[PDB]
RNA sequence: GCCGGGUGAUUAGCCAGGCUUAAAUUUAUUGUCCGGUUUAG
């Protein structure tokens, strides 16, 4: 029982929840957010309203619905460093992406997927859950509901949805000595083996054709590396001894602004803006404070980092 | 310009004439010691003029500016390189083609072996079958 | 697409009484023109052709099936790769079908080297066939051939 | 193809660059004297001159007879070798058929160009759709497209990535707007038609005459001889 | 129209012919196209870039518009 | 051999000036006001 307890918890008498029911899928708004280079983006939010009823209802399905443990997304003390930690010592590696992977979720396969894990639902149920977490674009008889992005519960049903896909490609991948990794709709391979990774494109292929139907593969984003060029993954960059780095560009940005704040010629916007970066280099790395601290001396970076 | 880059290709010949007829603009050619029409030529020669005669247009009218117009970036394909042509001809093509539009990449599909004797090691693709995995398919290898 | 249907009906039969049909036939479309009258002329003239195919009556050894497979193996001679060439009808049309290792192709996915044999061979006994109706083996004949 | 209030990044001297500055700059002052005398455009003449045109690599997917296969050209001369049935001129339709949205794109934006004819997927079985890519380097600027159709009875969507493309063509056009005697590159395709070949008294001659198709066929001889 | 000129005062009524013929297509059939405005027919002068031609019909108080346009070759917009 | 990648140190410092190291034809850095990670008030 659901329903029951979203109007418990939100005090909703009969008519003004049904209300909401009805009206649910419209209450989205649609602006454009700028592109890195030129272009545009686009982007659909819902209410207020809606996204504190949305948090309640996943953390409420949080603890019953299981997820593969090699998705390092949207998942708690997970992060980008875990992710590149499984390559940092394979020489090739390949990388590959789908085509539109978050509006391709339709309500037909996330009900497909829910009443094969065994847990059985109402009627009422199955009604309150399809109103409350899809969109509906077009008119109002366009009968077609997708996820979407910018929601609060859409990052954990596609986590949820994409499992089986995870489990079978993971023991393929195991059984040939090839690493494999998902970040949201990206996917990376590596080894050390050479011609080993010129078979997975049509194995990938299979399984997804097999496990979930209607999803595809851009095919204009495949990459292959090895140790020869420059190699990353997901923004962060691995030298050849096999130790994660943050490139030599921006430690000669930080080390540039740092020293025209020397002779307090920065205005008060950077000094927040570099902070920031400075914080995250230092969790990348791990010894960029200690640098710092070897070439400007510790009065200087202690009054830097107590300033505002 | 364009006259002598049309007679660049065809060696035989000795000048290209503009005569204006009574009702009719006509060009007159000479080979040896003979006037010709453009509508009494052979098969590979009526091949090499169109060829030429259109890549010069589009050359000259793509660039305006340009003090020799023949020096223009892009990208041209030909299909059986060797249609109507003679020996003789099939070893001397290529690299005048590579000579008079130097800035021009080029891609060609060919035929006969006559060819393949005077092209560098590098630029070379050749294609084969091959059946993998019980599948058959093609692949191509550098020689 | 004639010299198949001719086959079908007459060595493999399945026409019972095939001139008397055509003459039901015509009998009904002279009776419909009773009841475009240049094309009904036409077609009346036509279903009488069809039935003075008991008036032509051969059905001697070189038959329409024997002219129909000597033709096949005799493109098929020069298309070493093919294995069998077929005359499907559907969609109230025909089409030609070859089969090429395991994938079936029709007439307009050839390349131009099989489409030029094919046309050439195929209009050459086409004349053969056509020009010398009683030799046994009628690729036999006489004549002069130029090609450029 | 939009404007920005150009993001800081880290310095670089990209073309991308350049023209977004360009971009935010004009929409700013009105005079064009100024305009036309600004040092961006200056920067933007020069890298796009010095650029060179490059086809880079291409890579076919279940197009005809083709199933999977990835070539890399070279930037000066390239040659094919083979026997009859071996796909030729498969590549040079591929090619053509994605340097045609290019072609579309320059005369006027968001114009279509030649798609994927139903009969060219392949005949197998297993297949359900068919896709080409591709990419083009302009010395350090890289652009990629993909084009393909899915299988007729299919029930199962794809669309096309024209990002790129749209980009490039746009560059193109601004700087053909503000200098007199712009050039532009130069696309054919020379099939095995020639053999073809065997008036209103058209007075005027202009540069776009010649992107009205990619092909060489029939009315080009003809109007060879009326600019001769 | 009275008046000799050399632009001609028959171009105006191609331009009235232009616009009823939108008006006819669509009563014809739903969304039909009309006639365009052909490429060779925009000002040869060098500060043009597209043309355009705006009408408008009254029926009692009932007021409708239509503008028909076309950008030259190249263009950096599309109208 | 050549070219292209990795970066501790160096410099009124995002240019440059030096020492190391890596290789099948084979990366050209990405989306906020949502989600999870880092820092701080
Ligand atoms: N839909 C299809 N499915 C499978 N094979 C196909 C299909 N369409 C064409 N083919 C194959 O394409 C082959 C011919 O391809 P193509 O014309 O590219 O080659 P080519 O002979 O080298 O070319 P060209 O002579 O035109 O220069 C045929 O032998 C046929 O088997």
């Amino acid at each position: 029982q659901l329903t029951s307890k979203i109007i418990s918890k939100f005090n909703y008498n009969r008519l003004a929840f049904q209300l909401l029911l009805n009206e649910a899928p419209k209450k989205y708004k649609v602006y454009y957010i700028p592109k890195r280079g030129a272009g545009f983006r686009v982007i659909a939010q819902p209410t207020k309203e809606l996204k504190n009823v949305q948090r309640f209802i996943v953390s409420l399905l949080q603890p019953k619905l299981p997820v593969h443990h090699k998705a390092m997304a949207y998942e708690y003390k997970k992060s980008i460093k875990d992710n590149a930690l499984l390559h940092k010592d394979n020489n090739y590696i390949l990388k590959m992406d789908f085509q539109n992977f978050f509006n391709k979720i339709k309500p037909d396969i996330f009900f497909s997927k829910l009443e094969n894990t065994g847990l059985k639902l109402d009627s009422f149920d199955e009604n309150t859950l399809r109103n409350l977490l899809f969109w509906r674009p077009g008119k109002k008889r366009s009968t077609t509901l997708i996820l979407s992005v910018g929601a609060p519960s859409s990052p954990f049903i596609s986590n949820f949805v994409m499992y089986d896909f995870d489990k079978s490609l993971d023991d393929w991948c195991r059984n040939n000595g090839i690493t494999y990794s998902r970040y949201a709709d990206d996917i990376t391979f590596s080894t050390n083996i050479k011609d080993i990774l010129c078979r997975v494109p049509k194995v990938v292929k299979k399984m997804l054709s097999l496990h979930v139907p209607g999803l595809s593969i851009n095919e204009s984003k495949t990459i292959f590396t090895s140790m020869a060029h420059n190699r990353h993954v997901t923004g962060v960059t691995l030298t050849p001894q096999g130790n994660l780095s943050i490139g030599r560009d921006r430690k000669r940005m930080l080390f540039a602004k740092i020293h025209k704040y020397s002779l307090g010629l920065l205005s008060s916007e950077e000094i927040n803006k570099t902070k920031g970066m400075i914080a995250f280099a230092n969790y990348l790395e791990g010894d960029f404070l200690l640098r710092l601290q070897k070439k400007y001396g510790c009065e200087l970076i202690t009054k830097f980092l107590m300033e505002g | 310009s364009v006259i002598n880059t049309i007679l660049k290709f065809l060696p035989e010949f000795q000048w290209i004439k503009l005569v204006y007829g009574d009702d009719d603009y006509k060009i007159i050619l000479k080979k040896g010691e003979v006037e010709l029409d453009i509508q009494q030529l052979s098969q590979g020669e009526k091949t090499i003029f169109t060829l030429v005669g259109d890549l010069a247009r589009r050359l000259i009218l793509l660039n305006p500016n340009l003090s020799n117009p023949l020096l223009g970036y892009g990208i041209v394909l030909i299909d059986e390189i060797d249609l109507h042509l003679h020996p003789q001809w099939q070893q001397t093509i290529i690299e005048r083609l590579t000579s008079t539009f130097p800035n021009v990449q080029f891609v060609i599909t060919t035929h006969s072996p006559q060819v393949l004797s005077t092209v560098s090691s590098r630029s070379v693709r050749i294609l084969q079958e091959v059946e993998v995995d019980g599948v058959n398919d093609l692949i191509v290898s550098h020689p | 697409v004639f010299l198949h249907n001719r086959a079908s009906q007459e060595k493999l039969s399945e026409s019972q009484t095939t001139i008397n049909a055509l003459f039901s036939d015509i009998q009904s479309l002279k009776a419909t023109l009773t009841q475009v009258i240049k094309g009904l002329e036409l077609s009346l003239k036509e279903k009488l052709n069809y039935m003075k195919s008991l008036q032509s009556g051969e059905h001697k050894f070189n038959n329409a099936v024997s002219l129909y497979d000597s033709v096949i193996n005799t493109i098929l001679k020069f298309l070493p790769e093919f294995q069998w060439i077929k005359l499907v009808y559907g969609d109230d049309d025909y089409k030609i079908i070859l089969k090429k290792g395991e994938v079936e192709l029709d007439i307009q996915q050839l390349s131009q080297g099989e489409k030029t044999i094919f046309t050439l061979v195929g209009d050459l006994a086409r004349r053969l066939i056509l020009l010398n109706p009683n030799l046994s083996n009628p690729l036999l004949g006489y004549g002069i051939v130029l090609i450029d | 193809m939009w404007s920005h209030p150009q993001f800081e990044k880290i310095n670089k001297m990209n073309l991308e660059t350049c023209y977004v500055d360009f971009l935010e700059l004009e929409s700013h002052v009105i005079n064009e004297d100024y305009l036309k005398e600004s040092v961006e455009l200056q920067k933007l003449i020069s890298t796009l001159n010095e650029s060179k045109f490059h086809l880079n690599k291409i890579g076919i997917h279940d197009f005809k007879r083709i199933r999977e296969l990835q070539i890399s050209l070279e930037d000066d001369l390239t040659v094919f070798v083979g026997d009859n049935g071996f796909g030729k001129s498969t590549i040079l339709d591929a090619i053509a058929i994605v340097l045609s949205w290019l072609r579309s794109n320059i005369e006027k934006e968001s114009k279509p160009g030649t798609y994927i004819k139903s009969h060219e997927v392949n005949n197998s079985v297993d297949v359900e759709y068919a896709s080409i890519d591709a990419n083009i380097k302009l010395k350090d600027f890289n652009t990629s497209i993909l084009i393909t159709k899915a299988k007729e009875g299919a029930y199962y969507s794809r669309n096309n990535e024209l990002l790129g493309v749209k980009k490039l063509a746009s560059i193109y056009r601004l700087v053909n707007k503000y200098v007199d005697n712009a050039s532009l590159p130069l696309m054919a395709y020379y099939s095995i038609a020639r053999s073809y070949i065997g008036a209103k008294t058209k007075t005027v001659w202009s540069k776009f005459d010649v992107y009205d198709e990619i092909e060489f066929d029939r009315n080009d001889f003809t109007d060879f001889f009326q600019w001769l």
